[PDB]
RNA sequence: AGGACCGAACCGACUAAUGUUGAAAAAUUAGCGGAUGACUUGUGGCUGGGGGUGAAAGGCCAAUCAAACCGGGAGAUAGCU
RNA sequence: GCUCGCCGGAAGACCAAGGGUUCCUGUCCAACGUUAAUCGGGGCAGGGUGAGUCGACCCCUAAGGCGAGGCCGAAAGGCGUAGUCGAUGGGAAACAGGUUAAUAUUCCUGUACUUGGUGUUACUGCGAAGGGGGGACGGAGAAGGCUAUGUUGGCCGGGCGACGGUUGUCCCGGUUUAAGCGUGUAGGCUGGUUUUCCAGGCAAAUCCGGAAAAUCAAGGCUGAGGCGUGAUGACGAGGCACUACGGUGCUGAAGCAACAAAUGCCCUGCUUCCAGGAAAAGCCUCUAAGCAUCAGGUAACAUCAAAUCGUACCCCAAACCGACACAGGUGGUCAGGUAGAGAAUACCAAGGCGCUUGAGAGAACUCGGGUGAAGGAACUAGGCAAAAUGGUGCCGUAACUUCGGGAGAAGGCACGCUGAUAUGUAGGUGAAGCGACUUGCUCGUGGAGCUGAAAUCAGUCGAAGAUACCAGCUGGCUGCAACUGUUUAUUAAAAACACAGCACUGUGCAAACACGAAAGUGGACGUAUACGGUGUGACGCCUGCCCGGUGCCGGAAGGUUAAUU
């Protein structure tokens, strides 16, 4: 649940913590781990194409099943757990072949529950199956945009989409942006909500708590200096002029999407 | 089977240095110098068949040569030259029980 | 206090050595440069 | 437990005096702040000049910075001295 | 050489980096050395660095670099796959004594250990650029068991005091001993052993994973320390032939126990927390192709090989970085005594130094200090500077508050030494003895011996008992910024920047956006509870009216309007 933190000093008076009693505390389960190293922002040119993102504590990246292609094999949750990578926690489970592997977890999953995968597969969370298996008006989470390809649509903490619609090979979808997609049928969808929704509860409280995030601190361009961005100098506090990007592109209002290849997809933009 | 020419080669001159007369007299070392490239295999087998002794072990160090400056009258005038001397290497052959020189 | 030159061989071979000279086109043309002056020491590879 | 407290190493640099052809091209002495953290440090690595990096001061980028340094255009031009 | 002084968590010792002979010895004093110089890190000559085990090389990989083909790009070239490099990390083994003027885990003495090759014998399923284990990992905290180490006693050797006393509960010194091998205990982890089966580990496995059944949890991994051996050895205070008395040389006693102990080891443990804590190889294991009484594997024994390069010296400094023999800078290791909480501080040990111009004098003035009658901020821009406070225990402590704070609020009192309680107490440790046992690295009981606070009563000295060093000034009202933090290296540390929080806005993923003439990369191996930009800046109560202007968003009937024809 979220508990608030007794103010025994400024820098906790204003924490509050998201403590999950039921994720396993332990090693995470080694054969689906690997290196995941750091960026600071900086892509092969070396330079930062990405402001504010640097430090932080050193994580190892959990590979996660995000296609759910193992088809008509009964799997059991064996533990819920804690991942660095993501908003959500992961639910690591136990096709009973004898493989063991990573999925996001829904809302009401916990250790033992049985979940499937298939076009046979019950209806209940957890489960995946093409879209156009699933009953029009439920809620699915981890969604494929493209047949085959993985979950990309609702993974974080506590998102889902609603199946509002489904026109012969094509369904429509309540992006949880409030945006009207369409997504060809044949994409596989996870029924249920992700699980961690307390998520946006948590208060950081203070500066360190972001640092430790990988977060770095971002000056004011107001603040700045006119050579080092448009809200430039002036002696006092003096901004006038209209709102703009370091890089001069007005910010405040002005749409940015250009994409006419996937334009015919989006029935209605987000309000 | 190092060849003959390679034992021929290798071993330069005694080195009579005190460090060295001591050694001998009390370790039943002999110390000589030996060319920079020459292993220890090398220095066993060029002694025992050179100086018809049977040798122990063989250590060996390398010596870095110190820089000394003096003149030349080359041209009339006596310019101030300076240079490296040589590096060389340093053998310490343990011999069991015989003596040669 | 603390000044600007802090030796370390290593370093300064990766930065100014032979081998990394003749990496590119320009040290490359840096080496020309030296010899075509008559440079005893070509570089800091010494 | 804690970007908790007092306080050495360690990291800083608020005040004063000295120094100012210095012991020193920024230090010394007496005090002063942080000292389990947004800490500090060793060794490597990466980002290059209208560019980088910047908890933002036009700060830092080899005692140099409102556009580094070296070579070249180059004997720029100088109604001025 | 004898005194004196200084350091002593360093100004001692050992290294890395860096330097590159500065190291040792003999000579010389021009120049160098802030003076003289017989001296020197100076000149000249000679000598000095010894490794299967230390380090490099080497095997393996991180960030990153280069990159066959490849994809891009006027050219140069950019990116990147296979791969190959790249430690600051992971892979194998030596200890103690002695020795040189200068090297030592390298030489010598004694005792070891590791890996690989080749043979002989014995028994055998072996075999990968493939699978699985393992290597393999965070912060903080808390024990407990130990050791390094120290103190005291015992023992051994020496002593009997330049001045009163000193044959005693007197004085000085020493009481050291390793790797390895053996044993396997304080602790830690984990149920084990068979049999059968299979939609997993790209294939296949007799390995890993999974499902059943039976039967015993009584097993196994790990693990400091102790003990034994190593060792009738070595070392050893000190004596004695010898002797340039430098010093060489020969003998050589005791060589035990108790107690107190780490920040070191058990411990890569255990508990807990959230911010969720490298990789690959060596190593163990499973098989595929393949081989077949071969080859290979395991074991014992024998034999051989372990190359090459570094090794001197300085290393908080006169050898490195600062033009200097420069009051500066420079990472790791070691951590003795008495007080003390302590790695602070004071005095010392081991060890090392007195800082490369000195000799007088005892003016002004300057610098660094000490003390001052009476006054006590009158000084001054301003209590700047100085003075002052300063410890432990107990008592006591306001407004205000976000209930944590404020708060060491403020303010008091008691502190030395001696004796009793108690020839040393509570506590800690704990021998012998007797008992057990699943029988010694055992348990229970027992209390010798050792160590040992704190308190109370009584007495006692001084002006003063936290006596030195060390070590908070306190209170009241206000502006600003919530706070910890950051910044103008070298005149500005702030009210500036950041900040948690808040809002607006963009972004549906080949995301927006950024770096790139591109390929591509970052965002992100993330996906709207996410990410980017912008403003504001904890928290509390709140955030009113204006869309005329300028921007942005939406709309398209009409006016105007480019290339084009």
């Amino acid at each position: 649940a979220v508990v608030k933190c007794k103010p025994t000093s400024p820098g906790r008076r204003h924490v509050v913590k998201v403590v999950n009693p039921e994720l396993h505390k332990g090693k995470p389960f080694a054969p689906l781990l690997e290196k995941n190293s750091k960026s600071g922002g900086r892509n092969n040119n070396g330079r930062i194409t990405t402001r504010h993102i640097g430090g932080g504590h050193k994580q190892a990246y959990r590979i996660v099943d995000f296609k759910r292609n193992k088809d008509g094999i009964p799997a059991v949750v064996e533990r819920l757990e804690y991942d660095p990578n993501r908003s959500a926690n992961i639910a690591l489970v136990l096709y009973k072949d004898g493989e063991r592997r990573y999925i996001l977890a829904p809302k009401g999953l916990k250790a033992g529950d049985q979940i499937q995968s298939g076009v046979d597969a019950a209806i209940k969370p957890g489960n995946t199956l093409p879209m156009r298996n699933i009953p029009v008006g439920s809620t699915v989470h981890n969604v494929e945009m493209k047949p085959g390809k993985g979950g990309q649509l609702a993974r974080s903490a506590g998102t889902y989409v609603q199946i509002v619609a489904r026109d012969g090979a094509y369904v429509t979808l309540r992006l949880r942006s409030g945006e009207m997609r369409k997504v060809e049928a044949d994409c596989r969808a996870t029924l249920g909500e992700v699980g961690n929704a307390e998520h946006m509860l948590r208060v950081l409280g203070k500066a360190g708590a972001a640092r430790w995030r990988g977060v770095r601190p971002t000056v004011r361009g107001t603040a700045m200096n006119p050579v080092d961005h448009p809200h430039g100098g002036g002696e006092g506090r003096n901004f006038g002029k209209h709102p703009v990007t370091p890089w001069g592109v007005q910010t405040k209002g002005k749409k940015t999407r250009s994409n006419k290849r996937t334009d015919k997809f989006i029935v209605r933009r987000r309000s | 089977m190092i060849r003959e020419e390679r034992l021929l080669k290798v071993l330069r001159a005694p080195h009579v240095s005190e460090k060295a007369s001591t050694a001998m007299e009390k370790s039943n070392t002999i110390v000589l110098k030996v060319a920079k490239d020459a292993t220890k295999a090398e220095i066993k087998a060029a002694v025992q068949k050179l100086f018809e002794v049977e040798v122990e072990v063989v250590n060996t160090l390398v010596v870095k040569g110190k820089v000394r400056q003096m003149t030349v009258r080359s041209g009339g005038r006596v310019i101030r030259t300076s240079g490296r001397r040589s590096d060389w290497k340093k053998a310490y052959v343990t011999l069991k029980e015989g003596q040669n020189l | 206090m603390k000044r600007t030159f802090q030796p370390s061989v290593l370093k300064r071979n990766r930065s100014h050595g032979f081998r990394a000279r003749m990496a590119t086109k320009n040290g490359r043309q840096v080496l020309a440069r030296r010899r075509a002056k008559g440079r005893a020491r070509l570089t800091v590879s010494k």
